[PDB]
């Protein structure tokens, strides 16, 4: 908590009483970040569609703030809204053992990993997929068709 | 095949994770993410 | 600008169906290919569209190609004094034309709103300012906060 209030930094003291109030938003949070304030509130929306950080204290509880903070460090890992990795983990094996994912699915969310990389690694991705392509064809073919 | 199955979204998927993240530190450091998560999930990232 | 690589062998075809750029959208390779050539993610995107047109209702946009014209250019007026989406939005508001709308523009009015952004870059680099800087000397808006 006190490296979060050291990373605040010059805005502390009214962030700190908001927070000692019980009217702390969003949007005067992200503004000592300079975050958007809407990858908060998707964040916290993301949340609150698991398991429970209750809506009064989504911003009362220093504890859901550490949380959506870490759904925001996941996000900014992968470049991506955090709306897009609540289908990734809901495509587990056995968590949603009752609904198999369809291949459309993992297409899905395969193409929005896909958006958020840069030159180095959309080139090696190519590479590699194109090798995994060739010996996965092949075999098939071997197997089957010849 | 003596050596498939082959999802090829899969591949996309895993490689995709581990061209950003190696060693799956950001995402075990902070652990209620991986709260979320089963680990045999886990094990298909560095596993195929 | 977009289909060099083809995504998953796909062209983007000019048609006349929307595209929802809303962030709650979960949508196909045209939000993909979006991203791809826009170098951007969901939520910047989403705040771009507001960028280019406080008129929209939704992330429902038309697929012809003034639209696309509107988002490129957009992008383009952050691009050539390199900023970002939300420091573009910040901009526009320190300089006062944040109400004024990029998808219905006059030429010569155009040339001058670039012009007005360049004396302003070329100003800030002279005074060696952080956009934050004068945004805060700038606001009107005050937090209410004892």
């Amino acid at each position: 908590f006190a490296n979060w209030v050291n990373s605040l930094g010059e805005k502390a003291s009214p962030i700190l009483t908001a927070f000692e109030n019980k009217t702390l938003t969003a949007e005067k949070l992200a503004n000592a970040m300079n975050l958007d304030a809407n990858l908060l509130e998707q964040a916290s929306i993301q949340a609150q569609n698991y398991k429970q950080v209750t809506k009064e204290n989504t911003f009362s509880n220093w504890q859901s703030i550490d949380i959506i903070l870490q759904w925001t460090n996941i996000a900014s890992n992968l470049n991506i809204s955090p709306q897009g990795i609540s289908p990734l983990i809901a495509l587990d094996y056995i968590k949603p053992a009752q609904k198999t994912p369809t291949y459309a699915q993992w297409e899905n969310a395969a193409i929005a990993l896909t958006a958020g990389l840069d030159t180095q690694q959309t080139h090696t991705l190519h590479v590699f997929l194109d090798e995994s392509r060739s010996t996965a064809l092949s075999n098939y073919y071997i197997g089957k068709v010849a | 095949s003596g050596t498939i199955p082959y999802h090829d979204a899969y591949e996309n998927v895993r490689k995709a994770i581990q061209l950003q993240d190696p060693k799956l530190e950001q995402f075990q450091k902070s652990p209620a993410v991986a709260g979320l998560m089963h680990q045999a999930s886990l094990l298909g990232i560095n596993n195929s | 600008l977009f289909n060099t690589s083809p995504l998953n062998g796909q062209y983007f075809v000019i048609e006349d169906t929307n595209i929802d750029l809303s962030l709650n959208s979960t949508d196909n390779w045209h939000k993909a290919v979006l991203k791809r050539a826009f170098n951007v993610d969901d939520i910047s995107l989403y705040r771009l569209l507001h960028i280019a047109n406080h008129n929209n209702t939704d992330g429902k946009i038309a697929n012809n190609i003034k639209n696309l014209s509107n988002l490129y250019m957009t992008k383009l007026l952050a691009d050539i004094h390199q900023l970002t989406i939300d420091e573009l939005y910040l901009l526009l508001i320190t300089i006062g034309e944040d109400k004024i709308n990029l998808y219905d523009i006059d030429d010569k009015e155009l040339e001058k709103l670039i012009n007005r952004l360049d004396t302003l870059s070329n100003w800030l680099h002279t005074q060696k300012w952080s956009i934050y800087q004068l945004f805060l000397m700038t606001t009107t808006n005050y937090d209410k906060t004892l």
